[PDB]
């Protein structure tokens, strides 16, 4: 087979400026002066797209912002000036022979300026309190850079083993992350105890932020 | 416009076979090489095999040899894949996507379906409970949202006022609890001032148990 080597496997690029992405594969993909190589974007959800087709040709109602370089065995793919739309998955694939084969991938994240997190915590429902487990949520909301630390308390102490966290793919409008974290008691453990909190650490904090509720106080 | 639509999301049982479908219009659906395409969290995308329409002509991946089946119906313009002897390494998104030539080659891969997920598992189909994350009584903004717990398989998806309310709207990916049903989060940010003058009803949809859920989220008067 034909492997294809991309590197890096994750780039950070300044939001304006240019994004390269290199594609290696292990033999020539050239063939009577066309190179045999494509590039595909692929977003969460969403069917690959394709970018560029032939090494150099730009697939028609993509962005010239992006263009394809390359031959024989090595190519590149190059997005100027990046934005925010641009976050995503990228991935080489080589026509010449079969099997058609793809490169790993490489992730792109838009870096834009620091920005906090905006917290929020949310008791469990009196619905799904007749069920006999309680969900309690604390939502960080449109941050970056991505590193984010969620700590839960329970009457002051600290929680482990019985949350779980969930993070937004970055937003391809304002390149901010958000974050989701759920910790799950049973009812019983939940009405044994009155304070629950969230305490939140990331970059754009001064000191951590702290979210909390009195069980029934409402 | 050339389109390509395929079937819906599938939970099978262990050493079974599933048979996929993806729908062509826009183009003359004889004329044109489809390619079918796996995608698992981990290994990026894999190529299975190619299907001609017209002439039933086939190419596939030795690594998937005995294992896919690619057919087609030419009278509804479909497309077919099957996957045999399944086990839980099959478990994945599966995409067709249609070729065309340029130079000396077709695999250039420019029309998708939207895929199909497949879950190989012998565990029953679970629909959600839906529950309100409400509007905090202690702004400027203010944040609401609706927890989607302990369903199977995925996936679910979730609007706001039946589409019309996109901005400031986090849907979060699902999490598998230890349970092995996943649970997820979608909220949104709306001012604070419009919270007793506009609704919002989360619109949750699973559609492997066909549960439509349409949950209205109040702030909560305490």
């Amino acid at each position: 087979d034909i492997v294809l080597t991309q590197s890096p496997a994750s780039l950070a690029v300044s939001l304006g400026q240019r994004a390269t992405i290199s594609c290696k594969a292990s033999q020539s993909v050239d063939y009577d002066g066309d190179s045999y190589m494509n590039w595909y974007q692929q977003k969460p959800g969403q069917p690959p797209k394709l970018l560029i087709y032939a090494a150099s040709n730009l697939e028609s109602g993509i962005p010239a912002r992006f263009s394809g370089s390359g031959s024989g065995t090595d190519f590149t793919l190059n997005i100027h000036p990046v934005g925010e739309e641009d976050a995503a998955t990228y991935y080489c694939q080589q026509s010449h022979e079969d099997p058609w084969t793809f490169g790993g991938g490489t992730m792109l994240e838009i870096k834009r300026t620091v920005a906090a997190p905006s917290v929020f915590i949310f008791p469990p429902s009196d619905e799904q309190l007749k069920s006999g487990t309680a969900s309690v949520v604390c939502l960080l909301n449109n941050f970056y850079p991505r590193e984010a630390k969620v700590q839960w308390k329970v009457d002051n102490a600290l929680q482990s083993g019985n949350s779980q966290e969930s993070v937004t793919e970055q937003d391809s409008k304002d390149s901010t992350y958000s974050l989701s974290s759920t910790l799950t008691l049973s009812k019983a453990d939940y009405e044994k105890h009155k304070v629950y909190a969230c305490e939140v650490t990331h970059q754009g904090l001064s000191s951590p932020v702290t979210k909390s509720f009195n069980r029934g106080e409402c | 416009q050339v389109q390509l639509k395929q079937s819906g999301t599938e939970l099978v049982r262990p050493g079974t076979s599933v048979k996929m479908s993806c729908k062509a219009a826009g183009y003359t659906f004889t004329d044109y090489w489809i390619g079918w395409v796996k995608q698992r969290p981990g290994h990026g995308l894999e190529w299975i095999g190619d299907f001609y329409p017209g002439g039933d002509y086939t190419l596939y991946s030795e690594n998937f040899m005995g294992k896919a089946s690619l057919t087609a119906d030419t009278s509804s313009n479909t497309a077919y894949m099957q996957l045999s002897s399944l086990t839980s390494e099959d478990s994945a998104i599966y995409y067709c996507a249609r070729g065309h030539y340029y130079g000396y080659s077709y695999a250039w891969f420019a029309y998708w379906g939207q895929g199909t997920l497949v879950t190989v598992s012998s565990a029953s189909t679970k629909g959600p409970s839906v529950f309100p994350l409400a509007p905090s009584s202690k702004g400027g903004t203010a944040a609401l949202g609706c927890l989607v717990k302990d369903y199977f398989p995925e996936p679910v998806t979730v609007s706001w006022n039946s589409g019309a309310l996109t901005s400031g709207v986090h849907t979060f990916p699902a999490v598998l609890q230890s349970s092995g049903l996943y649970s997820l989060s979608s909220v949104v940010t709306v001012p604070s001032s419009s919270l007793g003058t506009q609704t919002y009803i989360c619109n949750v949809n699973h559609k492997p148990s066909n549960t439509k859920v349409d949950k209205r989220v109040e702030p909560k008067s305490c």
